[PDB]
């Protein structure tokens, strides 16, 4: 490449992204003070196992939803086989939505926006996978303490999806390619906004590849107890990633 | 499945 071709790519890459972040920044930071009642908290808790994982499993379907549509947007991911865009999404959309889950999380009270208001870990108590539940909470708490801009976690949920080590990937020279523009468009743009000491603060890939796996696990758990809910109720192309 | 129809 050269100097204009990688800031090209940085403002394509952060207009990709604007176009399919789902929700304005502003509007979750505009509802910081909407917080569940104790009320319904308890509501929350008092609901099945079953309705509540039925629900987890739309919302995360409608956030992968504008992965998909980001990665559609994204420059080169079209360019790649229809094989390699199936795999790095297979892989990688669960990992952009944990990453972009930090934009809806508040690291003043721990809480994360959830149907319309914010509430606390103990809202998500009747699915039965408490350790996961506090894993997603520390991470998004490690993510927020790095104050990212939108512009950054744009150029980072890029890299997310587009790892050219993914198994089962036919043109991994072509997606190393990609990649490494990708990395040189954040890099530069971590350099020129003085911002390269978050770095070393990024997450280990292991961490994301451990809470994925984490997410699987439980998922499975509670197939093996409500075989027909997720059968007849949950969203197909959340079985199609996860089951 | 369905990651087929949303990237055709
Ligand atoms: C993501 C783009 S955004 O514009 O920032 C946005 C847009 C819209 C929302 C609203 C939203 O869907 N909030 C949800 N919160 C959680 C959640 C749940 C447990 C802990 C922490 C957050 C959702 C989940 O279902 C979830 C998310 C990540 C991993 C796993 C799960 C479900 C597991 C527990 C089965 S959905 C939030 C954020």
């Amino acid at each position: 490449a050269s100097l204009t071709e990688i800031e090209h790519l940085v403002q394509s890459v952060c207009k990709s992204y604007r176009e399919t972040c789902q929700l304005r920044l502003e509007d979750l930071l505009r509802q910081r003070s909407n917080i569940f009642s104790r009320e319904e908290v308890t509501g929350y808790q008092r609901k099945s196992m079953w309705e509540m994982w039925e629900r987890c499993a739309h919302h995360l379907t409608e956030a992968i939803q504008y992965v998909v549509e980001f990665a559609k947007r994204l420059s080169g991911f079209m360019e790649l086989c229809q094989n390699d865009q199936i795999v790095l999404l297979k892989a990688g959309a669960m990992e952009v939505v944990l990453v972009r889950m930090c934009r809806a999380y508040n690291a003043d009270n721990r809480t994360v926006f959830f149907e319309g208001k914010y509430g606390g870990m103990e809202l998500f108590r009747a699915l039965g996978c408490s350790e996961l539940i506090s894993s997603i909470f520390d991470f998004s708490h490690s993510l927020s303490a790095l104050h990212f801009s939108e512009d950054e976690i744009a150029l980072y949920t890029a890299l997310v999806l587009i790892n050219a080590h993914r198994p089962g990937l036919q043109e991994k020279r072509k997606v190393e390619q990609l990649q490494y523009n990708l990395e040189l468009a954040f890099h530069h743009h971590l350099c020129k906004t003085h911002r390269q000491s978050i770095l070393a603060k990024l997450p280990p890939k292991g961490k994301l590849r451990s809470l994925c796996s984490q997410h699987v696990e439980r998922l499975q758990i509670f197939q093996h107890l409500h075989p027909i809910v997720v059968q007849a109720a949950f969203p197909p192309l959340y079985k199609e990633l996860f089951s | 499945k369905i990651l087929h129809r949303l990237l055709q």
